[PDB]
């Protein structure tokens, strides 16, 4: 039995901190939803 | 139940004690997170249920309560934030790049960004603050990173 908790507002923040790269990937997304690389 | 707009946590007694197996926003009235995350089961707000409105299993996603109203899309340049909402901690704002997924049928945006199974559903924010995609569908590429798509629904 699933249940919801409220974490937090929806806002964009000033000074979050800045990280993650930006990987261009051919990928393959299948009939249940999974997605894979294509190579 | 609780409807004020913002991010939840979807938790289940099923598991040891009490698990977080996702995150969701509620928005204008209806619950939104991804179908890997419920199952498609109803889910409990307080007193309250909330019952199943639509879904998809290949797009990987569902609302409760009425149809999908997230309708913002990246604009494929700017940064974007990811509102993550990892089990046991406080949701913190994480600024990034994304990358592209490329398919057959189009080209997506993506963001790098290593999480635990149970932060799938948080969302992803563009300058304005609106959710252009829910993060947690993706993959994991030749070095063991996480990439997940930004993963968006139609608004009817
Ligand atoms: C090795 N790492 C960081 C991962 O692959 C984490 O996996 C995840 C992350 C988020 C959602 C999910 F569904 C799975």
């Amino acid at each position: 039995d699933m249940y919801i908790e409220r974490a937090g507002d929806i806002t964009w923040e000033k000074d979050a901190e800045v990280t993650g790269n930006s990987p261009r990937l051919d990928v393959a997304l299948d009939e249940s939803g999974d997605f894979s690389l294509v190579e | 139940g609780e409807t004020t707009d913002g991010v939840y946590r979807v938790m289940t007694r099923r598991l040891l004690g009490s698990t977080q197996v996702g995150v969701g926003v509620m928005q204008e009235g209806v619950f939104h997170t991804m179908w890997h995350v419920t199952k498609g089961a109803a889910l409990r707000s307080g007193e309250g249920r909330l019952d199943p409105y639509w879904g998809d299993v290949k797009q990987d996603l569902v609302s409760y309560c009425g149809p999908w109203k997230l309708d913002a899309a990246w604009d494929g340049l700017s940064e974007v934030q990811l509102l993550a909402v990892p089990p046991g901690e406080r949701a913190k704002n994480i600024q990034t790049l994304p990358g592209i997924f490329k398919t057959k049928d189009g080209d997506i945006g993506a963001v790098a960004l290593d999480y635990p199974a149970g932060t799938s559903g948080s969302p992803i924010l563009d300058k304005c603050g609106r959710v252009i995609g829910l993060y947690g569908n993706g993959v994991v590429i030749k070095n063991g990173s996480y990439v997940s798509a930004i993963t968006q629904g139609k608004r009817e």
